[PDB]
């Protein structure tokens, strides 16, 4: 439709006229990576910092410090044996294979 | 003019002598057909279909006319040829001044302000590289060309290497395949 | 075109009955105790002799094969219902990739023993599952089920309205129509095709594309943070035209200086006074710079 | 049935390696003594080839990157969609190659994982590598895809391709601020330097020159102070109007 | 800078590259279509981005200017003009070795230039229509043939 | 009866939005540069690419420069092409000049 409107867009616009100076304070992470690096990862003046963080890397970075807490807390997705102790019973397994065990087991 | 820059045929194509001697002359059906005694002299450089149209030329001592003597650059006809002749037979020099004159002698028929520098300045162009014929031993592959200033350039490399047998030539090149040569990639990448 | 070398390529499936899978499943998933009861050997160890192995783990792969092997067997199907639901969504192929899923799914989920055309079943999943795809994969920003849901459903409706009405309805015509607020339609079709790309050249010749022809309201005044700052600092100035604390004091009044606004107690919590002495003083000063000159001097400002 | 003697399969990868299993040199004085005494043709096809070998053995870089399993991306911006107005939206659709991509890799790799008679994965695969492809170019191999009206799209590829040539881009001219057109005439009482001059005009134009002059004469506040003056086009603007002039 | 030699030219390698991208994402996916603000592994983590707005902790958490050059513990981005956006780098990443057209597409496309191979083919290898000698013994089919 | 001052601006190609309120802003012509060629005022062209063509910053910048008017903030750089770069690399492109 040629006449020139205007879209819009999104995001703020600072007239944060910027000096250099006298800002916020700051401190670091730098934690650990699989690979073993240190994505330093800085902050600010004081704050929390995590126990790891996803890498840059795309991977993840445990500190750069040996405080060092726990891995733990993943969990299992289904096995089509999960879908047998499903829509199965067991010891009907048990045999069908022990009958198997026949089979093979027959020659 | 135009081509008279690119340089590819005159449809005015217009035969032009070789070494010189004289003529054997002899036209018929338009289609002349003519040989020049060279003045080597023996096998004479012929040609035969050569519609009257173009008839002969003229030549001051006048008018073609055979059996005479002939001529080296002596274009054979009236009309234009093949300067990569003129060179190829006798390198730009002239050709360089021919080519020139043909153009100004243009602007003759204009009569202008005009000076050849332009021109020489051109010059300066399609003549630049020379062809690729024979590495011999400079591995470049046949046909192509090369900045005659490199390949001499090149060649000074050869510093016997088995004396580099590299074997390019006189080379017009045509504004537009000329351009073609270059250096600035992202040049020719506009291209 | 690949596909047709696939479809073709795939062709090379071979279909086959409805009950060597009664077993096969009783073989292959006989497997999964293979694994399974196995699994208990490996952990006590206590391995049976080689052959018990190779009659178990090699009989692991007769579950391995007869499955993928029918599965395979089965695409050909797949596949099929796949071909029609085109013209809309994905690719063809990444549209069966999830066909093959709602199987993968549905496949290990059917207990043959219960007699039924599972593929049929799985045809949820299958179908479905998919049908979810296009319910996944749809838009580059695609939109909350529930939304589309009442959607589909509507532009549904525009068919319906349209194609019966013998022309299309009319907004509130469908809101009521539909029974709720024109609006709504609106927002929905605002949420229907997307607003178009940009990449689209200009239509036309076109030698701009869409935006050429734009330029944000929001835009870059020529003379502001210019002043602003001019101003803002100009001020700071000002802001020295008098006193101390009334800074910090107003500064903070706002946060100003540190960019946060705050309370009586807030800051002359600093000074340790009364919100009754601190916007007292305030005020105050302000009626100081209240005053015109204290204006003027920052007027243009206005 | 054997096997254990080789690898023979398909895929860079498998290649890859034929990057990795490799020698110049070997290919170099290779084709070396090839030219050397057999020639044409074969020669001048290897001789040729030869080439980009030496293209290689020379600088220090390897044809193995010539694989692709890291790849890059447009920063933001870059393929912004920004509101079209209207509720309306436009961005570097493309970016759905990635996307696409994204649900792959995401895809078939997330397969990986679960495990499955390939093909499959091969068929997407492939796919992928394509849809890729496809971000370099479109059809440019088979069938371009194509936006509805079957509207091609734009490739990586274009860019500084096509007529927005950065290239080309630059070489073209353009409208700019301040631009002195209209008709003329001569003015006999002339010196050289001298010229017209319709003065509302530049006039007009030249201001922002005063426009930091003015209240110099601090006879306007700011410049919304002048300048909104401009707009009060005021006897004083003729004057250091002068000035400046 | 001022003072630029010319332009030496190569490509990059995954490093680089990797060594180079504000990491990468995974999310056929951008921003609230409502809210209208974007997502991670979707198009635009601002955060390994930039905002869209100047000195902003996405966590909005902070927004001034002494505000600067910040990590967010919450919302981890840091603080400034998005802009870098557009100026930072994100990459991406595959689940196998792939290839680039070229030396493939090209033609006469170098590989076989490259290979002196089937091109044609070869592609088919690419496009996996046959595989091909990847590795070979010599050894078992030598002493033991 | 047109010129134009400044105004709008291509909110891609952020040129002079030319337009009724706009004077349009006179579009450039290549040969022209060409004459600077003749001469070589550089900057100039340059300048201009960089300044009226749609230099954001001096535009904004020396913008304010006359604003403060002053020894004006001395021409930069190409900027964006800056951008190619990137564009490139994009590609696996990746070079430099030294
Ligand atoms: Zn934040």
């Amino acid at each position: 439709a040629d006449r020139v409107l205007r879209g819009s867009r999104l995001g703020a616009v600072s007239y944060e006229t910027d000096r250099n100076h006298d800002l916020a304070p700051r401190q670091i992470a730098r934690y650990r990576t699989d690979n073993g690096e240190e994505f330093e990862v800085p902050f600010a003046d004081d704050a929390e910092i995590p126990g790891t963080w996803l890498c840059r890397n795309g991977m993840e970075g445990t500190l750069i410090e040996g405080d060092l807490p726990e891995p733990k807390k993943v969990k299992p997705p289904r096995t089509h044996w999960d879908m047998l102790l499903e829509r199965r019973s067991i010891e009907e397994l048990e045999e069908l294979l022990k009958e198997r065990l026949e089979l093979i087991r027959s020659r | 003019v135009q081509e008279l820059f690119e340089a590819r045929v005159p449809r005015g194509k217009a035969p032009i002598a070789d070494v010189t001697g004289r003529v054997r002359l002899e036209d018929g059906e338009r289609f002349y057909k003519i040989t020049i005694v060279p003045d080597d002299g023996g096998e004479e450089v012929v040609y035969d279909k050569i519609s009257k149209r173009q008839r002969l030329r003229v030549f001051k001592e006048r008018v073609l006319s055979d059996g005479d003597h002939v001529e080296v650059g002596q274009q054979l006809m009236e009309g234009s040829a093949d300067p990569h002749e003129v060179l190829r037979v006798q390198g730009p020099r002239e050709v360089q001044i021919h080519l020139v004159r043909e153009v100004q002698e243009v602007y003759r028929a204009q009569g202008v302000s005009i000076h050849d520098k332009h021109i020489e300045v051109i010059v300066r162009q399609m003549l630049r590289r020379v062809t690729i014929i024979d590495s011999g031993s400079t591995e470049f592959l046949p046909g192509s060309l090369i900045d005659r200033a490199e390949f001499e350039a090149e060649n000074r490399r050869v510093v016997a290497e088995g004396g580099e047998p590299a074997a390019g030539r006189p080379v017009l090149m045509g504004i537009t395949k000329a351009s073609l040569a270059t250096d600035s990639w992202l040049s020719a990448a506009s291209f | 075109d690949s596909v047709r070398a696939y479809l073709k390529q795939i062709g090379k499936v071979a279909l086959l009955n409805a009950e060597e899978e009664v077993e096969l499943a009783k073989r292959i998933e006989a497997g999964l105790y293979a694994t399974q009861l196995m699994t208990e050997l490996s952990e006590r160890g206590e391995k049976l002799p080689a052959a018990q192995r190779r009659d178990m783990m090699w009989i692991c792969r007769d579950g391995d094969r007869a499955k993928n092997h029918l599965l395979e067997a089965n695409l050909r199907l797949v596949v099929s219902l796949a071909k029609r639901y085109t013209g809309r969504g994905m690719a063809f192929l990444d549209l069966i990739q999830e066909g093959n899923l709602g199987l993968i799914r549905a496949v290990e989920k059917f207990d043959y023993t219960k007699g039924y055309k599972f593929s049929t079943y799985a045809t949820w999943w299958i179908r479905q599952a998919i049908t979810r795809a296009m319910a996944d994969q749809a838009r580059t920003i695609r939109i909350p089920v529930h939304m589309v849901e009442v959607i589909n459903k509507l532009g549904r409706i525009q068919r319906e309205l349209l194609q019966d009405l013998g022309r299309e309805p009319t907004p509130e015509e469908l809101a009521k129509e539909m029974d709720i607020t024109p609006e709504k339609v609106l927002e929905i079709q605002q949420y229907a095709r997307e607003p178009i790309s940009l990449d689209q050249t200009i239509g036309d010749e076109g030698d701009s594309q869409l935006g050429d022809f734009i330029e944000d309201s929001e835009a870059v005044v020529a003379v502001d943070a210019v002043s602003f700052t001019l101003l803002q600092d100009q001020l700071q100035s000002v802001l020295d035209t008098l006193s101390e604390r009334e800074a910090g004091v107003v500064r903070l009044r706002f946060g100003l200086t540190d960019g946060q606004p705050r309370t009586l107690d807030e800051i002359g919590q600093v000074y340790g006074v009364t919100r009754e002495r601190i916007r007292q003083i305030e005020s105050k000063t302000m009626s100081k710079l209240r005053h015109p000159s204290r204006s003027q001097v920052l007027r243009d400002y206005l | 049935r054997y096997g254990e003697y080789f690898t023979g399969a398909m895929g860079a990868e498998s290649i890859q390696k034929l990057i990795e299993n490799f020698d110049i040199d070997a290919e170099a004085e290779s084709l070396r003594d090839v030219i050397r005494n057999g020639k044409g043709q074969k020669k001048l096809r290897a001789l040729k080839r030869l080439k980009v070998v030496a293209a290689f053995q020379q600088s220090g870089n390897s044809p193995m990157g010539m694989v692709l399993d890291a790849v890059p991306v447009i920063p933001p911006e870059l393929r912004p969609m920004v509101q079209l107005d209207g509720g309306r939206f436009a961005t570097s659709d493309l970016n759905d190659l990635y996307r696409r991509v994204i649900n792959r890799n995401n895809r078939l790799k997330r397969l990986i994982d679960l495990g499955a008679p390939e093909i499959i994965v091969n068929n997407e695969k492939r796919m992928l590598q394509e849809s890729v492809d496809a971000l370099f170019d479109n059809g440019r191999r088979g069938r371009p895809v194509t936006g509805p009206g079957n509207r091609p799209l734009k490739s990586l590829s274009d860019l500084l391709k096509g007529k927005q040539g950065r290239f080309r881009q630059n070489l073209l001219g353009k409208r700019v601020d301040y631009s002195g057109r209209s008709v003329i005439v001569v003015g006999p009482q002339l010196k050289l330097h001298q010229c017209g001059l319709p003065k509302l005009m530049a006039l007009e134009l030249f201001k922002p020159f005063v426009m930091k002059r003015l209240v110099d004469l601090n006879h306007a506040q700011n410049i919304k102070s002048a300048k909104r003056m401009v707009e009060r086009q005021r006897p004083q603007v003729w004057d250091v109007l002068e000035e400046v002039i | 800078v001022n003072f630029f030699d010319e332009l030496r030219i190569g490509l990059a390698t995954a490093e680089d590259i990797r060594q180079w991208s504000y990491g990468e994402v995974k999310k056929p996916e951008t921003i609230n279509y409502r809210t209208l603000k974007p997502e991670k592994d979707g198009l635009f983590c601002e955060k390994i981005f930039g905002p869209t707005r100047d000195w902003e902790c996405y966590c909005g958490k902070y927004k001034r200017v002494r505000f600067k050059g910040i990590i967010c513990e919450r919302c981890g981005v840091e603080v400034t003009r998005a802009k870098v956006r557009r100026e930072r780098m994100g990459h991406i990443e595959l689940a196998a070795p792939v290839t680039h057209i070229w030396y493939f597409k090209g033609v006469p496309s170098r590989l076989g230039y490259l290979l002196d191979l089937a091109p044609k083919d070869l592609e088919k290898i690419i496009y996996f229509a046959a595989y091909v000698i990847t590795s070979v013994d010599e050894e078992m089919r030598h002493n033991e043939l | 009866i047109h010129a134009r001052s400044t105004g709008p601006y291509s909110m891609i190609t952020q040129q002079p939005l030319g337009g009724k309120a706009q004077f349009g802003g006179q579009r450039f012509g290549e040969m022209e540069c060409w004459a600077m060629q003749a001469y070589g005022a550089a900057y100039t062209l340059q300048e201009l690419l960089t300044i009226k063509s749609d230099d954001t910053v001096g535009r904004v910048k020396v913008y304010e420069a006359i604003v403060k008017g002053e020894n004006i903030p001395e021409p930069g750089i190409p900027e964006s092409f800056k951008v190619l770069l990137k564009e490139l690399q994009s590609l696996c492109l990746n070079v430099e000049v030294l």
